[PDB]
């Protein structure tokens, strides 16, 4: 929260590990010194949903036009927020350094998909808790898709394993002491289905490149997420969907002003503008904190 | 597109020991001054030396402001420290 | 559409803009570093020590 | 070493952090020499070597760490009359999870907790699991000796 | 001496129209983004245009690390500001 | 065997007004019983389901 | 069966950017007077220009009732809007 904060760049320096050395006889110890790097963070988005209202079609109009437009504007600016952290998937994806994983039968892009199942949970908790991630805040962010692909397994739905009744009330519980969250926002990656409102259409889903693509990663290198699984997959098992398993320290997102709305009336015109505007800016803080599941959009048969 | 064609420094060999830790030229010392920066397409210093000279400069592709900017700041702070002249 | 340009605008010259205020805005260091994340020593307590 | 002058410059506690870094490099170092040791159980040739494979031997089809080869060691140290009270089984976090996947370990029917649900495994046949980052896949550049050590 | 020898960048015409506030490239905008830095031997940004791109120079006597460092500063917050891409 | 745990001794470099930290510990690690330890040789796949 | 074999609009080109919001003839502008109608095969308003005149035809699957309905209205709003002239 730098709403209270003057500067534009944020400095956080790192730390490495030292290192442990035999003291061999009539020989000086070995002084370590490391030249450490910093990560820096800028507050690099400035975004604004603005409209203006004449006098003809509002006196004219039997509904309330300037409600409407007010909602969806204010809508639309905390979408394009959230469409943004999720944009990172793309960082996480260009990072290369194994947190990606396909959920394949060789683990590469060419195999044969597999759904959000038991195994790809597994591995990815594995990838987590081998890099010493804490326990305490990990989410499971996915579309409904992989949500109701978690329903198909019989580990996380019987009462021999869980305590709840995912069956009777479609609600699956906690999964490796990890919640589980679903959001429309993740959907299949693709780079024709997704829209900046009702006039801009088919532009890239959030963290995919393409003509058009608006939350691509800003300040990290980043690989644009997979969108088809290559090889002998057709159908539902080509389309890749790739959800989060991730600690809350995987990013970080500067917040410099939160969507506010500000009005005028324009004589010349004879209308009124209406400018909603926010201030922030998103990161990838630590490399070791997130790991992205590709799996397809294939309802398992149990 | 606004993009860094050049950024080079000259300086001679002693004052690039001096700098890398003892290291020759084309190899960069992790505990150097040239070391510990921005990495976003491999090595973002490279230096070469032929004629008692050590050029020093940033990668093709790690051009980035971020990276000028640090290894500006690291070249003041080692001439003035080690009292080297920054002619330039 | 707003794209009539046979009318007179109202801005001339230049604004204050961020771009502008360059020297007045500073880099800030609040302090934070990013240790590396600890691992768990447990061997010592299952060993017999003297 | 630290200079005076680096020191009174930055706004950093330098020696505190340079500090940590050293205990911790030196209790992990002994931690590590403390599980190197796993190499002399080996070399030890008194039939305290498990393979997980199908026919017991290292050209066989590898198995994970399930329930059969906990049962084998636990015979094992029963029939050399080691004590109850006092053991344990360390492994990496590829076998905690790996024991994490087995029906005897998470079902109700056969261990009082919820491993699915809370991703911890409780005692198994007694002795208590215990999981560390510092035992990892068996590998000759798998490790590190700092940030400038590796490989 | 640890001297800079080469500190350039690349622009399009539009941008760096952009950058130093509509005015051409041999000219250097007093309001723009490439004004107000340290002068030690006289004009310390030098621009020039080919052929639809725009060659911004520091000069050869003010390559010290302050100018350096607040162009490349300078650079990076009107990229960030205008979006426009900063490809290395 | 445990020597020395490991403990930090500071001193004062006057010639360069620094000071000096060593950390340093000293031990021995061997097998005392041979029959009190199995090791089981795995692999590293997660299985299916 | 009542179907719809044409139904056609013919203006010139400056009125068609008048009403599509600027935009030329093959591209239908989604803020545009010829936007927002009920589609049953696609797009259901397509239009093109030849000789200086814009020919604006609903397309051959998306003829019902309310899709003329509308574009009718929405043609006599725009024209009484714009001052333009509608010929019986």
């Amino acid at each position: 929260d730098v709403t209270g904060k003057k500067g534009d760049r944020f400095h956080i320096p790192n730390i490495g590990r030292a290192s442990v050395f035999d003291k061999l006889p009539e020989t000086p110890v070995q002084l370590q010194a490391r030249q450490e790097s910093d990560f820096y963070v800028d507050i690099d988005k400035y975004k604004e949903s603005s409209f203006l209202i004449e006098d003809l079609g509002a006196m004219q109009s039997s509904y309330d036009i300037r409600q409407e437009y007010t909602t969806e504007a204010g809508y639309a600016l905390s979408r394009m927020m959230d469409a943004d952290i999720l944009g990172l998937r793309a960082a996480v994806k260009g990072l290369n350094n194994g947190s990606e994983i396909f959920n394949t039968a060789d683990a590469t892009i060419s195999g044969a998909s597999s759904p959000l199942n038991y195994q790809a949970l597994l591995t990815a908790k594995t990838i987590l808790d081998n890099r010493d991630v804490p326990m305490e805040k990990r989410v499971i962010i996915t579309s409904p898709t992989g949500y109701n692909q978690l329903l198909a397994i019989d580990k996380f739905i019987s009462m021999d394993y869980q305590d709840g009744r995912p069956v009777k009330s479609g609600v699956v519980g906690t999964i490796f002491g990890i919640p589980v969250i679903m959001t429309t926002q993740v959907t299949v990656n693709s780079a024709t289905g997704y829209s900046n409102g009702s006039t801009v259409t088919g532009i890239p889903t959030p963290g995919v490149s393409g003509a058009g693509a608006l939350h691509l990663p800003t300040q990290d290198v980043f690989t644009s997420l997979p969108t088809a699984f290559t090889g002998a997959n057709t159908g539902l098992a080509a389309q890749v969907i790739t959800t989060l398993m991730c600690h809350s320290d995987w990013a970080v997102m500067l917040k410099s002003k939160m969507p506010s709305a500000e009005s005028d009336r324009s004589v010349q015109y004879l209308g009124d503008i209406v400018v909603n505007s926010m201030v922030y800016g998103a990161k990838l803080f630590r490399q070791t904190n997130a790991v992205i599941i590709n799996h397809n959009a294939v309802i398992p048969a149990v | 597109a606004i993009t860094c064609t050049a950024c080079t420094f000259t300086m001679t060999d002693a004052e690039f020991a001096i700098l890398n830790e003892g290291v020759a030229a084309p190899t960069i010392d992790p505990r150097g001054s040239f070391a510990g920066l921005q990495s976003l397409s491999g090595a973002p210093i490279t230096a070469s030396a032929s004629a008692g000279t050590t050029t020093v400069v940033v990668a093709a592709s790690n051009r980035n402001d971020a990276n000028i900017r640090t290894l500006a700041q690291r070249l003041r702070r080692a001439a003035q420290a080690n009292r080297i002249t920054f002619t330039a | 559409a707003l794209n009539n340009t046979t009318y007179q605008g109202s801005m001339r010259g230049y604004a204050v803009t961020k771009s502008r205020l360059d020297s007045f805005i500073p880099e800030v260091w609040t302090g934070e570093v990013l240790r590396a994340l600890n691992q768990n020593f447990v061997a010592s307590q299952y060993v017999k020590t003297l």
